[PDB]
């Protein structure tokens, strides 16, 4: 509701909550079951969507780098998590009431079942109520931490080689810390984007894809074109580390130039491949 | 409408499978693969003290399949939920209604298909309005 | 699917199609009956959401000035259009897929049950599948109608009554039709407002609320203010007639001065009664 951060957009992390207790999350707590749970922010309670264009459905994968998906354990009533096994059960649809954002888990394998929470914090599936206890809540779990916040961000590389603005250039490099404002970086998610800028406080611009043969990023005035935005996500299966992918071609990420760790190496957008290279480490000033 | 079911055991399959029959196994009810078991056998009785039908499990006794809160049919003993009225419409087939209260909506076991698959599928407590309803029809066979 | 104008709003009125064929609609075939027929943008085919906040379920009233509201027929299958009577079975939760835009009508006395289409072009309540016959898709009927369209804006109170700019003057006042630039507007929605601008041909200024004691409307250049802004709705019931309300004050809408029908007559933007000194009749150039 007014923010679209939190809509249901494919390949986006989530906390997945109750709509009778903003306190509580989707919880995995072992290798094969979820309850409800106080919320902490943990990689067990971020769940990634990723949809199903021919099914209009959706598989629900745990962040806390195991792989497990949500699954109906059918022909019991419970559900589980457990290794993606492309079966009907791991399948949901994700239907959404436009005012409320409440949504329902309906099972692709039996679309009878939707999801439901107990008052026991256990998890099932059930014929259709009137109950909120089949309504969840979505919260897009970046924005929750990132949104509007002066950032570092660490390379993977190297725990004391940072994003950084150049002395004297627009170009954009990695540096120790020095405490610099040419090393703070405000995210900022755009509506209409729907991504994220990072403002240098040096300068008040923005970490830009400049485009020729050199690929660097650099500090740019602002702009609309989408080489400025940035999809700021987990890896794949792992929500302690970060993916920045370019809205320009987001098949090309935020990139340290060849894994090289020296002050002054070159930050680049080069395509994905998810090596150490490619990941970053975001944490509030 | 048609009755016309004498007390005793039976097997109870779908319109989807020959060979998969309702049996239960893993604290589970669902329709598997053919077998001489007990736990694939069931004992229909009618009870005229509040009319209508009581299914059990020959493998187990003193439950009776019911329906839950989750709209599950399952194996209970009891509080009860576990009275039907199976709706004769062919030789050996039948519509298995729930018997609770006039004026609302008809429910009745169904087996849920996907393209004809029903492997893992429970039977659920669903509205019913017709007796053409491949997935509400089940048959059950004299043993 | 890209704009926001086909949202599940609040009294906004829509065409309602099965996922499978957007040229076939809900439609009001009689006093009592709905089936789906060939689309002809008649009212008998729009239909206006009225949400209930307690429920999270919606009231479908259609819109050729009957009144009557989409009906579950319980306890068959069937469903038709009645009276509001404020009982259960006439509520629907519509719960959205995020990427496909597709709906599902589930009806509020009975979840278990959703509205779904057959080949025959019938409508029926139905357990719950895997199927497209369970899937509709909702288009805004004012968005489709006139997005980017160059109209004329008639008062109900007299068929040669137009919405005029004055020559001369920023003024816009009613005039007899002219065919004239300062009687046409490209009526142009904006997405971040959510809501519309119309721009006079003659000047490329646009219709504006002008806060003092005469209330007028003006032509005006482009500004951010809500002032310049209009949601285009429906009268109430009735889709042969439309209501224009002021995005600085949603209560207040365009309205010929004291109902009078004069060449210069002002219009204003006053507190909604919805008189026909209010309504308007919209028709492309």
């Amino acid at each position: 509701s007014q923010t679209n951060a939190n809509d249901l957009r494919n390949n986006e992390v989530f906390f997945i909550s109750p709509s009778n207790n903003t306190n509580k999350v989707l919880d995995k707590i072992s290798q094969s079951e979820v309850k409800l749970w106080n919320k902490l922010s943990g990689a067990n309670q971020k769940w990634r969507l990723i949809y199903d264009t021919n099914k209009q459905a959706y598989t629900i994968k745990v962040m806390d780098n195991t792989s497990l998906i949500l699954t109906w354990d059918a022909p019991l009533s419970s559900v589980s998590v457990k290794t993606d096994t492309n079966t009907n059960n791991q399948y949901w649809y994700l239907l959404q009431d436009y005012i409320s954002r409440n949504v329902i888990l309906r099972n692709y394998m039996n679309p009878n079942l939707v999801l439901q929470y107990n008052t026991d914090d256990t998890l099932i599936v059930s014929t259709q109520t009137n109950s909120n206890n089949q309504f969840f809540k979505f919260s897009n779990c970046i924005y929750e931490a990132l949104n509007n916040r002066n950032c570092k961000l660490q390379t993977q590389l190297n725990s004391d080689r940072f994003l950084s603005k150049n002395l004297n250039s627009q170009i954009i490099v990695l540096w120790q810390w020095f405490d610099s404002s040419r090393q703070k970086w405000t995210i900022e998610y755009n509506e209409t984007k729907s991504a994220y800028t990072l403002k240098c406080q040096e300068n008040n611009r923005y970490l830009t894809w400049i485009q020729n043969s050199n690929n660097y990023v650099e500090t740019y005035q602002s702009t609309d074109s989408l080489i400025q935005y940035w999809n700021i996500n987990y890896l794949d299966n792992d929500a302690s580390k970060y993916i920045l992918y370019n809205l320009q071609d987001t098949n090309r990420v935020l990139d340290v130039y060849n894994s090289q760790t020296a002050n002054g190496t070159h930050v680049i957008v080069d395509s994905y491949h998810g090596n150490t290279n490619q990941q970053w480490i975001i944490n509030l000033i | 409408e048609r009755t016309f079911l004498p007390n005793g055991n039976y097997k109870i399959k779908s319109l989807f499978s020959d060979s998969l029959y309702l049996t239960y196994s893993s604290g589970s009810l669902s329709f598997l693969n053919t077998s001489s078991l007990d736990n694939q056998k069931w004992k229909l009785e009618y009870i005229s003290s509040s009319n209508g039908f009581r299914f059990s499990n020959v493998a187990e006794p003193n439950k009776y399949l019911a329906y839950n809160d989750y709209g599950f049919i399952y194996l209970s003993s009891s509080s009860n939920n576990s009275l039907w009225n199976p709706i004769k419409i062919a030789i050996n087939s039948y519509i298995i209604c729930t018997l609770s209260i006039v004026n609302v909506t008809d429910y009745a076991w169904t087996i849920y298909d996907n393209n004809n698959n029903i492997t893992d599928q429970p039977i659920l407590n669903l509205p019913n309005f017709d007796i053409n309803n491949s997935n509400q029809i089940l048959k059950l066979e004299k043993l």
